[PDB]
């Protein structure tokens, strides 16, 4: 939904072609008439909203964290992220854990919010099942 | 040396090394040196333009004192005034 938006139509298909699919644990399934519509787009703006919040609530040395690592650290993982990220030592310009940590406190807030978008309600909360799949033992929640 | 028109300075202070709050605290106590060195002084000037005047004054009356006269008497009472105030 998200990128149907700034995109053009042709890229759009393509695109929504190919998030059609999923994979997941040696099976794969496709989504039934995934269309854009006005009910997406209130989720679209709220999550904009969180997005830009989480955003400008970050702090001067939480976005530095990961471009200080990447000076003298290496792994797969750190270079898949930097990778990932645009390309473009000193003592830290500001201290103060106090105000460092309320304003990530409110972070946590914000993300709290961005997250619970796609968190659906947590119904099941499994046991042992039967190896051929087919019945399960679980408790029920929410 | 001179009070009347000192300068200020900036200390060429570093921003790479050492903690702000340091560099903060150095400018403040430059800035305070400055203030107390200068107004000390111009005190100090004082102090001693006072003490030598007074002793001058005193000195000259004394001399004075001796020849009793109408025009050295008036000057003896025109010098008879205190001057530990600067008005």
């Amino acid at each position: 939904g998200l990128f149907s938006l700034d995109r053009s139509y042709e890229e759009v298909k393509a695109a929504v072609q190919q998030l059609q699919t999923i994979t997941f644990r040696d099976a794969t399934f496709t989504i039934p008439d995934p269309v854009i519509d006005q009910h997406l787009l209130i989720d679209m703006k709220t999550a904009c909203l969180s997005m830009s919040m989480v955003a400008n609530l970050a702090s001067e040395l939480t976005m530095t964290y990961v471009r200080k690592l990447a000076l003298e650290d290496s792994s797969m993982l750190l270079v898949k992220c930097q990778e990932l990220l645009m390309r473009l030592p000193a003592r830290p310009q500001h201290v103060s854990p106090d105000d460092e940590i309320a304003r990530l406190s409110a972070l946590f807030v914000m993300l709290r919010q961005l997250d619970d978008l796609i968190r659906e309600q947590v119904v099941f909360t499994v046991c042992d099942v039967s190896p051929d799949n087919k019945s399960a033992t679980c408790i029920f929640k929410g | 040396r001179n009070m009347f028109c000192v300068k200020p300075l900036d200390l060429n202070l570093d921003r790479h090394a050492n903690t702000a709050l340091v560099n903060a605290v150095n400018k403040l106590v430059y800035t305070g040196r400055l203030i107390m060195n200068v107004r000390r002084s111009w005190e100090e000037l004082e102090r001693k333009c006072l003490a030598r005047i007074q002793e001058r004054c005193k000195l000259l009356v004394k001399e004075l004192r001796m020849c009793l006269s109408f025009d050295s008497n008036y000057c003896r009472n025109i010098l008879k005034h205190a001057v530990e105030n600067g008005d």
